[PDB]
């Protein structure tokens, strides 16, 4: 039945700025459209119903407009806690959600704080060896991590994971984990993780030496 | 105020069925309709269907015809979603929400996670991440939480009293087991002089383990 074409699928805007999301319905939905904010860890929150009606308690910098098949939703005076995914919803005939729009706040670029950790003595008893590198509080999200063993680049056994954007300082963090067997780990002595980010042409390098302790 | 209380997380075998519940207070479900919505982990919101508890009439999105059966108990003020023949495509958070058009979906249950997997429930190994002897004003420590199933785990530091300096990373799944890591940053003057402990709770296994971060041995 009724399809809801929500665009763009992602948005990036600066503090104090304004964004607009478009929703296009496949048929006339007679102004029965609603808009929701969804943060990871919470249930959806109603912002606007019947095209433009602000739900009491929602800041008036949230707004909606449109009629027929064409609708829009806007947020002005953007704040860091506006980071979320937003959805339109038609309720003219049963219910259909749009595909969602993920909103990023654009802060000043920031370089990562980088930390490297050897495998724990506890883990080594299992026969496995995870080397962990944290790259914390950077912006933008795009970043490159390079592992070196004895100064030679290593590409297998690496697993990376990014946090969501932080609702308060608008930064990202990421972890990179290199997992080896204990025997391979103990065949080499130098372990390095190198972070390359647009904030500098120079990588940020953190290393340790594996010795007998 | 209105309150919607959903049943707890479910770990379900592929091919099996499961029944979720949603109990209302502050209104009678007789007076309205009750709806269910799906959210696959990193995807969108999908309407499943609704019931009119007064006459038990139901409507479903064609996508969920057969898959989903919605029911309600008037004198229990509850609504239910039964899901049949489960696949990994059915792994998702499921929400109950109150019907009516004015306003629309204002009240939501807290969501119920359904994980569809043949994998065995396994508590995590928890490993401390203490720095090598190279490590200004702050120091970063961490915790590696390895080899558990299913999601989620909750990782905290000093039972939450270290909150501001904490990053906990999304888990990665490999060979039927999850691994994640968590970092915490504290003033260097406070560790190791004061205790820093990562706490790892795994609801599915009813386990809660603490691991103290002890400085590395090396300098004796």
């Amino acid at each position: 039945d009724i399809q809801m074409t929500q665009s763009p699928s992602s948005l990036s805007a600066s503090l104090g700025g304004k964004v607009t999301i478009t929703c296009k319905a496949s048929q006339d939905i007679n102004k029965y459209i609603a808009w929701y904010q969804h943060k990871p860890g919470k249930g959806p929150r109603l912002l606007i119903h019947y095209t433009s009606t602000l739900h009491p308690g929602i800041p008036s910098r949230f707004s909606g407009s449109g009629s027929g098949r064409d609708y829009s939703f806007s947020i002005s005076n953007l704040e860091p806690e506006d980071i979320a995914t937003y959805y339109c919803l038609q309720y003219d005939n049963l219910r259909t959600f749009g595909g969602g729009t993920k909103l990023e706040i654009k802060r000043a670029d920031a370089a990562p704080t980088v930390s490297i950790f050897p495998p724990s003595s506890e883990q080594l008893t299992s026969g496995g060896a995870s080397v962990v590198c944290f790259l914390n509080n950077f912006y933008p999200k795009d970043i490159n991590v390079k592992w070196k063993i004895d100064g030679s680049e290593r590409q297998n056994g690496v697993l990376n994971s990014w946090t969501d954007q932080d609702s308060k300082d608008s930064t990202y963090s990421m972890s990179s984990t290199l997992t080896l067997t204990k025997d391979e780990y103990e065949r080499h002595n130098s372990y390095t993780c190198e972070a390359t980010h647009k904030t500098s042409t120079s990588p940020i390098v953190k290393s340790f030496n594996r010795n007998e302790c | 105020e209105v309150q919607l209380q959903q049943s707890g997380a479910e770990l379900v075998k592929p091919g099996a069925s499961v029944k979720l519940s949603c109990t209302a207070s502050g209104f009678n479900i007789k007076d309205t309709y009750m709806h269910w919505v799906k959210q696959r982990p990193e995807q969108g919101l999908e309407w499943i269907g609704r019931i009119d508890p007064l006459n038990d009439k139901t409507k479903y999105d064609p996508k969920f015809q057969g898959k989903a059966t919605i029911t309600a108990d008037t004198s229990s003020n509850s609504a239910y979603l039964q899901l049949s023949s489960l696949t990994s495509e059915d792994t998702a958070v499921y929400y109950c929400s109150r019907g009516g058009g004015d306003p629309v979906f204002v009240y939501w249950g807290q969501g119920t996670l359904v994980t569809v997997s043949a994998a065995k429930t396994t508590p995590p190994s928890v490993y401390p991440l203490a720095p090598g002897s190279a490590a200004n004003s702050m120091v970063t420590l961490g915790c590696l939480v390895k080899g558990y199933f299913p999601e989620p785990v909750t990782v905290t530091w000093n039972s939450g009293s270290l909150s501001s300096g904490v990053h906990t990373f999304p888990a990665v799944l490999q060979s039927d087991l999850y691994t994640l890591s968590s970092s915490v940053t504290v003033p260097s003057s406070t560790w190791p002089s004061e205790t820093v402990t990562c706490n790892v709770a795994h609801p599915a296994s009813s386990t809660k383990v603490d691991k103290k971060i002890v400085p590395r041995d090396c300098g004796c």
